[PDB]
């Protein structure tokens, strides 16, 4: 099951099996952080709910943030290694920007979840680096698609999701969605909040407070990325 | 990193060089490619390994490649090194062709490609080709000529040589077998299928089972030609009836 | 940098361990058939997702190159990303020198080129993906598969990843060299379904066929009238 | 054999290589950092091993530029590097967009290249962690710490050291947020003096800098009348 | 560009690489040189004959330019490397001072080659021995030998290879004014050298010899008989 | 495992500790300084009869007035030796005048420690150079004699003995040495003190001596005057 | 054990060992002391002879008029860091017309000795350097460490048995500043003494003495130069 | 620059007894035309330096960013040294020749004045790396109208007062507004002493007399 022959588990080569331990154990580290992310996608809207813990008083919370903005249309919320996060926050943000630069129009979701994840298997093939222990949520409006939810992983792979989750609780959670949607979907509306929060709300056994979770949303009508405030948060969660 | 080095390049406590010591035992677990050189040609007879049904016949040949207009060469490892080598062959002879516009002579390319294969024995880090090449070719100094190269990048002429799989045992039957100044392309082409039907312990030669180039010169103009599976298949019956003959 | 020594070495068995493992990915990936008739060449693969969250139409296994050259694959996703990018930009060079459609046995041997380069050069492991690459040119169809070695072999019929050789075994019974891409197209169904476990669907499978007109995936909606019959 | 390079995770998901990075920086003394109103005063506690020594040598609290400050700890030799990286940084931002260098994109930028030492193996990762503090009329008062893995936070009140733990319990009990840098000096030289542990610890010099309106935004030591007030008050405290 | 030491110290001061360079050289075919009053003589074993292998293309004697040749012992690929720096090594003299590069000239070249591989990053010393031999143009033989290591030394006759000990006490014995008077007495003090290693005799002894202002001579096997029967 | 620039827990480099022990395995090399000169001699070690003793070089000439002795990997010193004339007569080119002998020994002990495998250079040494070298000379300052080891480090040394039998020459050296000595009291001594320590037995063909005198240029030595000295040995 | 072999691994405590070891080398030279007053900065060093019939070696270098350093460790890294002084106080003078503050000269030693600390197959710094220089901020004396770690001293002693001249210094350090030259470089011997085998003395032969000055550029004092100074102890 | 293009005009400097004065007209030029009236040409170094500056106005832009940032270096520092007025002029010599060398020359002809250790510092730079120190200095047209005029009164009395370079500069700057057809009738007056830089507003030669 589990040979190992060589520096199998200490650089990034195939096990006996052709498994490449390393790329696994940079997946541990996305769980190392202890937060979950949610991400789902309606019938004009994409929201990216995250948990917040700001650990002492003393830290400022405006700070302690997981959800970025790569382009104004263009939303991430990191898990995993905050500094490896910020890394590839940056990477994004500046291939997003090249892409404009040469093409005339703004990236693709997709295409930047296909740069990134691109970027992300080279670490996967070459020993002198470790991958990057984060994964990369993206939410944005395409012209013809609509609300796209995107997810890249350190191993190099990606792909759309109607609603997704990573973290500790990425398993309960993917369980928790996929019922919902499979039900009638992510009940289609900007209230598809109410879908994510519950269920990061339920998979982490928590009746959230409006300072415990930040939300981030791309929506047709307003397509530019925002992240709601306490107030707006407060809002959702008093309605639940 | 010093930890995950490998240091293929480097001696051991004997002096051998053990990367390549054992790229030369994978060159003996390929196909069987043996070379029989004639007064009138020059031969090279390699033994199928692709012979599963579902698979196409889309290429002049499998083992044999065609490096010169005078020049061939068949080859027996890893088939990845061989597609290098073989293009590096082509070039090194193009090479030549530009600088002199003469065709390049046969023992020139040979050094030229072990000249290459040495250096990744030497220095660089990297692992050296597991490929051994049997050349054959004509040139305007020394005629009609058969070499054999190694993952050493030592080279040697020879009169017959067999690489592969049961190599030995074919060069012990061509060693007992073999007339030099006596060899006539029809006697070469007899002795191959001889050599192949002892070599090839699989059955009987199958013809499909079998790949047969031959190199002359017809007109001031060297001519490289693959046996036909229908002159292939004459050639292994005139063998079964001769052998039945002498029984 | 960058580590500058071969992670690939010979083992005293005169074997490279590192392409043997990277095989080992290769059937390990989900099943793959390749079929070439007398006038197309079909090429199916099972694409069955972890979970009914997955966007079944956002990420692609059977990828065009050019208009003629197609390709589907069986191991790592991310490691064929790289490689149908490199086909596409070598089938690119070639259009840009010789004016004409690159021949499929040419872009077969430019990308096994590239393969073989990840067996020797420093710091760098096997690409984990065996490739079939199917191609019309000269009016002919032609069906080729690629190893993480750098091999490239000429096909009538294969299949790779889980339950490749019991697959190959169906297709040697099947497999009759005067078909048409519509019976093809039905027995790299039957090849597939063999090995599936589940239901086929037209988003469980993906399959792309070549033909004089060209490359092309066979849309969700085209594939559910082959699962039909 | 999981924890000797940066490049490599272990079978749990950790690069320990940068872990130890970090136990360097719990071996050191304590830098305390408190954000107020009025902008930010660094503290540090400098022990002083030789008595051979010039007072200032090994001095812990640097001007990356003239409204950023410095505070380090671990190795010297590496917050040394990290300060020649942030001037440098600040340098070309002014001369690239023409204006002092936000003290976020300060922190984001210097935290980069610290993250940077935390994936190869033909690096080590820095043994030091620093709060870097800034003052303008735009922006107000700014507190940063960045961590040997290359994690960059603001903060109202950070402890970087062996003390870490007790300084926060300490400048918990504070409303910075309401107190002024004059007020605040006092209560930084009272922390090191309560936090630093005399049996174990020899001697130490208190190291106090601050940016603030009173200072018009730029960086500066606490000019030492106010140093030496202070301290009188963190002894008298101590009592 | 790979870097690492490949040629280290070792306790006790042994760089290790190149004692198991010299025993790829102990591993080699025999290889003896005799310095001669007008002929310099070499000659090689010819380990085994193969009877279907071309001997032209198995030479271990070769010529580095008119007045120079040289013999080796160890890895054939290694020596083709360094013969043909060497070649181009007195050429390029030749053009930079316009007169025929001196034996000790390109014995010194290639054993300082054969020392920068023993202290270079990425590179491993070469296993091969070799004997330069030629005539300086005052007129005076010369015999070098080059080591693994790069240390170069003139002898008045010297053995390399498998079997160098064994001959080596020989010519110690063997070699006076006396057997070296006549070229036919050199030539049979360099067969009857190799003859104390070679088994078959005669049959598998190339050699080769360089008289004054002519161009290198290999010997033909009917002639090596002659001499062989002589010496019996 | 441990790469070329290891410390030791003694700090001490490994490989420029092992590149010493190489010196110990060397033919003995005495240099003494006088007022009348230097006098460099060193034993030859000839393995062979059949061996040319003269192709056997242990002193050199860096310039007219300065010569070498060399003890341990003799091939590894012919780039140190090379290093020495270019520089002597870069000197002469820039300044016209004549290198000092401690000059000569300062340029050529920086090419020492200048090894690694870290990408250095393209034509990086990849280990220390297993050498000891005995510089004497005749610059403004008179006779002198100086010593480099392979760990960078030069001296000014009146008399010294390197090689496998200094840890006995150089007590002997430190028994006949005295500041008034003459270069012929000097030329024996080190002749006495080598048929000692040499294993075979002292003649004119199987040790090498030379001398840079005040006024006199870099002498090696002949049969003839060798001869003489050893009459009297 | 696995975390004492390079410079870019930590170990499970949070300590580079190759540093710790590289740092024991300068433990392992010949004492320097150095010590400021209020006008002059004296540096004195024990250099050490070899043999009875070698010169010490040298341990005071010049780097510019307004600057000196004695050397412990390693003496060709010593060099290396000499040269690095030497030029970067040659380009201060070349573009600001100015000597290069001796405090900022500190400053780029420690970045250069840090950087070898970090990069994979490069070795620490093995040589602690004394440096003195006299500046518009008045006599300055500084110790560097492999560690890349620098300090500003009022008076120091790096090397062999220098514990024993620390605690003298320690002890006179409050008389130092009010010190005449000749009373400031007599305590600087005293000290240096208190790091001599038992029985031994200073000789004229073992000592050297470097100075600078409000009106004295860096001077070594050696041999007779020495006596003035020794003579009165 | 091979071709400069927005240029100014003279700028003057004068020693007096505990300081430098520096003088130079608020004008930037585009080959005859006044373009830019309100810009200083002016520059304070440090707290004992200040610098003038004539040519190229964006390469005299490109100096002040470089030496701004040089000075800003310096004093992060807190070691207790500054870089002189002499350091600076030192270095200007270096960078000008530096460019000239490369034959990438920075058109401008700078003036330094300064004041340290009771001592006054005045000194030319040119853009081919000629530098020298003098009592007085004048570029451009003012090398021909004002310097004579200056150098007259600097023979007779060689210390002058405050007052007294004050009103010679004034002076000078008249008659460079009277002859130079690329000056303009407003400057700003620099003033160095041990109290520091001072740059005084928009002064005008206004005191012009017309009798035609």
């Amino acid at each position: 099951r589990g040979s190992s022959a060589g520096f199998d588990r200490h650089i990034t080569i195939f096990s006996p099996e052709g498994r490449l331990y390393q790329v696994e154990y940079a997946f541990k580290a996305i769980n190392q952080g202890g937060l979950t992310s949610v991400a789902v996608r309606g019938k004009d809207c994409a929201v990216i709910v995250t948990q917040k813990k700001v650990p002492d008083k003393l830290l400022d919370s405006s700070t302690v943030t997981h959800l970025f903005k790569i382009t104004e249309n263009i939303g991430c919320v990191m898990t995993g290694m905050t500094a490896d996060s910020r890394s590839q926050v940056q990477r994004a943000r500046y291939e997003a920007a090249n892409w404009k630069y040469k093409y005339g129009y703004e990236i693709p979701v997709d295409m930047l979840c296909k740069r990134i994840a691109d970027i992300s298997q080279v670490y996967t093939q070459n020993a002198e680096m470790r991958p990057l222990g984060c994964c990369m949520i993206l939410i944005g409006i395409d012209e013809e698609q609509g609300p796209q939810v995107y997810k890249c992983d350190p191993a190099g792979y990606y792909c759309g999701f109607k609603a997704t989750a990573a973290g500790v609780k990425q398993t309960e959670s993917t369980s928790f969605l996929e019922k919902k949607v499979k039900k009638k979907f992510d009940w289609t509306f900007e209230q598809t909040v109410e879908t994510a929060i519950t269920c990061l709300s339920t998979v982490l056994s928590i009746d959230f407070k409006p300072s415990e979770i930040e939300v981030g949303v791309v929506t047709v009508e307003n397509p530019k990325f925002r992240i709601l405030t306490e107030a707006e948060i407060d809002a959702h969660l008093v309605a639940l | 990193s010093r930890r995950y080095d490998s240091r293929t390049t480097i001696f051991s406590p004997e002096g051998r060089l053990y990367q390549v010591e054992y790229a030369m035992e994978a060159i003996g677990h390929a196909g069987t490619c043996l070379g029989i050189l004639a007064n009138d040609g020059v031969l090279l007879a390699a033994e199928r390994r692709n012979i599963h049904k579902l698979l196409d016949e889309v290429f002049f040949s499998e083992k044999i490649y065609k490096l010169n207009e005078d020049m061939a060469c068949s080859v027996a490892g890893i088939t990845s090194d061989a597609n290098v080598l073989t293009n590096e062959l082509r070039l090194i002879a193009q090479r030549y062709l530009l600088q002199y516009q003469e065709p390049i002579p046969c023992e020139q390319l040979v050094t030229a490609l072990c000249d290459i294969k040495q250096a990744y024995t030497q220095f660089g880090g990297k692992r050296p080709f597991g490929v051994s090449l049997l050349y054959i070719g004509w040139d305007k100094h020394y005629g009609f000529q058969l070499y054999q190269s190694d993952p050493s990048g030592n080279y040697g002429g020879w009169k017959a040589t067999c690489i592969g799989n049961n190599s030995a045992a074919a060069v012990s039957m061509l060693k007992q077998d073999y007339k030099e100044g006596e060899m006539t392309l029809k006697s070469a082409l007899a002795l191959a299928i001889k050599v192949l039907n002892k070599t090839m312990d699989v059955s009987k030669l199958s013809a499909e089972k079998v790949e047969i180039a031959t190199l002359t010169r017809e007109n001031g103009k060297t001519v490289i030609r693959v046996l036909k599976q229908k002159e292939v298949e004459q050639l292994i019956k005139k063998h079964e009836e001769e052998e039945a003959k002498a029984e | 940098r960058g580590y500058s020594f071969s992670l690939t070495t010979f083992s005293p068995s005169g074997k490279l361990v590192q392409i043997e493992y990277a095989l080992a990915a290769v059937a390990g990936g989900a099943p793959s058939v390749g079929i070439k008739a007398a006038n197309g060449v079909v090429l199916a693969t099972e694409k069955k997702q972890k979970s009914i969250l997955y966007d079944e139409r956002s990420v692609h296994k059977v990828e065009p190159i050019t208009k003629h050259i197609g390709l589907v694959y069986s191991g790592m996703g991310p490691d064929y990303r790289v490689l149908v990018h490199r086909a596409r930009k070598l089938a690119q060079q070639y259009y840009l020198v010789y004016q004409e459609p690159i021949p499929t046995a040419q872009l077969v041997q430019r990308v096994a080129s590239v393969m073989q380069e990840y067996t020797q050069s420093g710091g760098v492991r096997p690409f984990g993906v065996s490739l079939l690459i199917c191609g019309w040119n000269e009016g002919r169809p032609y069906l080729f598969q690629s190893d993480p070695s750098g091999a490239y072999f000429a096909w009538k019929a294969t299949a790779m990843g889980k339950n490749y050789v019991n697959g190959k075994t169906f297709l040697e019974k099947r497999y009759n060299e005067d078909l048409e891409l519509e019976d093809a197209i039905h027995t790299a169904i039957l090849t597939l379904k063999e090995s599936f476990e589940g239901q086929m669907t037209e988003d469980n499978i993906e399959v792309g066929i070549c033909n004089e007109a060209g490359f092309r995936r066979l849309t969700p909606t085209e594939v559910k009238d082959y699962l039909a019959a | 054999g999981y924890d000797l390079s940066a490049s490599t995770f272990s079978p749990d998901g950790r690069v320990f290589q940068v872990e130890y990075a970090m136990k360097a920086v719990e071996n050191s003394s304590t830098a305390i950092g408190i954000r107020c109103k009025d902008g930010v005063v660094f503290g540090v506690e400098k022990l002083v091993l030789s008595k051979l020594y010039e007072e200032g040598s090994n001095k812990r609290l640097f001007n990356v530029d003239r409204h950023v400050g410095m505070a380090v700890a671990g190795l010297l030799a590496d917050a040394r590097s990290l300060a020649d990286i942030a001037r440098e940084e600040a340098s070309n931002f002014r001369s690239n967009f023409g204006y002092n260098i936000p003290l976020k994109h300060l922190a984001d930028r210097v935290a980069m290249y610290v993250h940077a030492y935390t994936l190869y193996s033909a690096v080590r990762p820095f043994g030091c962690s620093f709060m870097l503090g800034s003052y303008s009329v735009n922006d107000g008062a700014q507190l940063y710490m960045i961590d040997p893995s290359g994690v960059s936070y603001g903060y109202w009140g950070c402890a970087i050291g062996k003390a870490r733990q007790a300084a926060k319990t300490e400048i918990e009990k504070l409303q910075m947020k309401e107190m002024t840098c004059r007020d605040i000096v006092k209560e930084v030289a009272k922390i090191i003096y309560i936090v630093h542990d005399e049996v174990k610890d020899k001697a130490f010099e208190l190291e106090l800098s601050w940016v603030g309106e009173l200072t018009n935004g730029r960086h500066e030591i606490v000019p030492k009348d106010i140093r030496e007030e202070a301290e009188k008050y963190a002894k008298e405290s101590l009592k | 560009s790979y870097d690492r030491a490949i040629t280290v110290f070792s306790p006790d001061g042994h760089l290790f690489q190149v004692e198991y360079a010299q025993e790829a050289v102990k591993k080699g075919s025999t290889a003896v040189g005799v310095r001669g009053r007008d002929i310099v003589v070499l000659g090689v074993e010819k380990k085994s004959v193969a009877k279907l292998q071309d001997e032209r293309t198995v030479r271990k004697i070769c010529a580095l330019d008119d007045n120079v040749c040289m013999a080796f012992a160890g890895l054939t690929a290694d020596a083709r490397i360094v013969i043909n720096r060497a070649r181009v090594e007195c050429q390029s003299h030749r053009l930079t001072v316009e007169d025929p590069v001196t034996v000790e000239y390109i014995t010194r070249y290639i054993a300082s080659l054969k020392q920068r591989y023993t202290q270079s990053n990425g590179r491993r010393p070469f296993g091969i021995s070799a004997l330069i031999v030629g005539f300086d143009f005052d007129g005076t033989p010369r015999l070098y030998q080059t080591d693994p290591s790069g240390t170069y030394h003139a002898w008045k006759a010297n053995a390399i290879g498998r079997g160098a000990k064994s001959v080596r006490e020989f010519l110690e014995k063997n070699y006076t004014d006396e057997a070296i008077e006549t070229d036919d007495l050199t030539i049979k003090l360099v067969i009857k050298a190799l003859l104390e290693v070679v088994q078959s005799g005669g049959k598998n002894i190339e050699l080769a010899v360089m008289r004054r202002d002519q161009s290198l001579k290999i010997l033909n096997p009917e002639e090596i008989e002659k001499y062989v029967a002589e010496i019996e | 495992d441990r790469g070329v620039n290891t410390f030791s827990p003694e700090g001490r480099l490994f490989q420029v500790e092992y590149a010493i022990e190489a010196i110990k395995l060397g033919s003995t090399a005495i240099g003494i300084q006088t007022s009348e000169g230097v006098c460099l001699a060193v034993e030859k070690r000839i393995t062979s009869p059949l061996m040319e003793p003269s192709s056997i070089e242990k002193i050199v000439e860096i310039d007219a007035h300065i010569g070498c002795a060399m003890s341990g990997l003799i091939a590894d010193a012919k780039t140190l030796i090379d290093k020495a004339r270019v520089e002597t007569q870069n000197h002469w080119f820039t300044y016209n005048e004549t290198m000092t002998v401690e000059s000569v020994t300062q340029a050529v002990s920086n090419l020492a420690l200048q090894f690694g495998e870290e990408d250095a250079d393209p034509g990086a040494m990849s280990r220390p150079f297993g050498v000891a070298l005995l510089f004497g000379g005749v610059d403004e300052k008179g006779p002198q004699l100086f010593h480099m080891d392979p760990s960078g480090t030069f001296v000014q040394c009146d008399a010294r003995a390197i090689g496998s039998a200094s840890e006995g020459a150089q007590s002997s050296l430190q028994e006949v040495y005295h500041k008034s000595m003459t270069l012929k009291e000097a030329i024996k001594s080190s002749l006495i003190i080598l048929k000692q320590v040499m294993e075979e037995k002292l003649n004119a063909t199987n040790i090498e001596l030379a001398t840079v005198q005040p006024g006199q240029n870099f002498h090696m030595f002949t049969k003839e005057e060798l001869e003489e000295v050893i009459k009297d040995i | 054990n696995q975390y004492d072999n390079d410079v870019t691994v930590w170990s499970p405590q949070g300590r580079i060992h190759q540093i710790e070891y590289a740092m024991e080398a300068v433990k392992q030279g010949s004492a320097t002391v150095g010590l400021k007053s209020k006008t002059h900065a004296v540096l004195v060093a024990l250099k050490r002879a070899q043999s009875e019939l070698a010169a010490h070696q040298k341990k005071i270098l010049h780097v510019d008029n307004h600057i000196g350093i004695s050397i412990a460790g390693l003496t060709a890294d010593a060099r290396l860091l000499c040269n690095f002084m030497r030029q970067e106080c040659l380009d201060s003078r070349f573009v600001f017309d100015r000597p290069l503050p001796v405090s900022r000269l500190v400053s780029l030693i420690g970045s250069k000795t840090q950087i070898p600390t970090q990069r994979y197959g490069r070795r620490p710094y093995g040589v602690g350097l004394l440096i003195a220089g006299y500046d518009d901020m008045g006599p300055h004396i500084f110790q560097t460490c492999p560690s890349a770690n620098y300090f500003d001293c009022r008076a120091m002693s790096i090397g062999a048995r220098s514990q024993s001249a620390r605690t003298y210094l320690e002890r006179h350090m409050s008389e130092f500043m009010e010190c005449n030259l000749n009373e400031l470089v007599k305590h600087g011997l005293r000290a240096l003494r208190e790091t001599l085998p038992a029985e031994q003395d200073l000789t004229t032969k073992n000592v050297s003495i470097g100075i600078v000055g409000k009106d004295l550029e860096f001077t070594i004092y050696d041999d007779d130069d020495v006596s003035p100074f020794l003579e009165g102890l | 620059t091979q071709n400069p293009m927005v240029t100014g005009t003279s700028v003057l400097g004068v020693k007096f007894e505990g300081g430098v004065v520096i003088a130079a007209d608020m004008l930037g030029s585009y080959g005859s035309l006044a373009r830019f009236r309100n810009i200083s040409r002016i520059m304070r170094v440090n707290n004992s330096t200040m610098l003038g500056a004539s040519g190229d106005y964006a390469d005299f832009q490109y100096l002040k960013q470089v030496l701004g940032q040089m000075v800003i270096d310096e004093e992060l520092l807190g070691d207790g040294h500054s870089y002189s007025p002499r350091a600076i002029h030192s270095w200007l010599t270096r960078a000008m020749y530096s460019r000239r060398s490369k034959m990438n020359p920075l058109w401008n002809t700078m003036v330094i004045g300064g004041y340290a250790d009771g001592e006054s510092f005045l000194g030319y730079v040119d853009m081919l790396g000629v530098a020298y120190e003098a009592p007085s200095l004048a570029t451009g047209y003012g090398a021909y109208l004002a310097q004579p005029l200056l150098r007259e009164v600097l023979e007779k009395q060689p210390v002058l007062s405050q007052t007294e370079a004050r009103d010679l500069v004034e002076r000078c700057m008249r008659v460079l507004y009277y002859r130079d057809a690329r000056s303009y009738n407003r400057f700003q007056i620099a003033t160095v002493t041990e109290k520091g830089v001072e740059i005084e507003g928009p002064l005008s030669t206004e005191t012009n007399w017309d009798i035609a």
